[PDB]
Parts: structure tokens; C-alpha cells; sequence
């Protein structure tokens, strides 16, 4: 928001811990500011419906 | 590795032995092994 990152990414970003081990998607603007590994899991959008 | 080079761009495969020593992007498909094996002919079709 208004160019402040915060959660998993935001910690990584203002130096305060490197590494975010988790469920992290991988995207374009993420990967613009911090880089990410290979993915190790494949996911995507997907739909339930009862 | 030599004087052809440039960006090749092929049906290739993620590897370790391959990555060591060139630099692959992120994927642009997803794929598995998937055994293959010629189709059975059915002979049950009650003609005795």
C-alpha cells in the first residue's frame, strides 16, 4: 500500500530477515522487488463448487 | 557452449546436471513421465 510493503514480503525487503520459507506465490511485481528460488510446489487459481 | 548459443528454445527439461552450468527462466509448462503403452484390442464382443 502506497509503496510499503508488509507481510512476509515487507519483512524481506527492509532487511529485517533474509529467507521466506511458507506458501509464497510466486508473481511479477513479488519478483520485480525480491527474487525468488525455483518453485518447488506447481499451484494455480482453481474453483470449488459444492 | 560455443559460437551458436544466443537463446535457445526448445521442449528442454529443468535438470541440476543441466543448470550447472547454464542458467535456465521460470517454466513455461509442467509435466510429468506418464508411462505409455499400446492400447489392448478388445475380443469380447459375444460373437460366440
Amino acid at each position: 500500500v502506497n509503496n510499503v510493503w508488509n507481510g512476509m514480503i515487507g519483512e524481506v525487503v527492509y532487511q529485517r530477515a533474509v529467507m521466506a520459507v511458507g506458501s509464497l506465490t510466486i508473481n511479477e511485481e513479488r519478483s520485480e522487488v525480491v527474487d525468488f528460488s525455483v518453485p518447488f510446489v506447481e499451484t494455480g487459481i482453481s474453483v470449488m463448487v459444492s | 557452449l560455443s559460437g551458436q548459443a544466443d537463446m535457445i528454445v526448445a521442449p528442454l527439461t529443468i535438470n541440476n546436471e543441466r543448470a550447472q552450468y547454464i542458467e535456465f527462466s521460470k517454466p513455461f509448462k509442467y509435466q510429468g513421465l506418464t508411462i505409455l503403452v499400446k492400447k489392448e484390442i478388445p475380443r469380447s464382443t459375444l460373437d460366440s
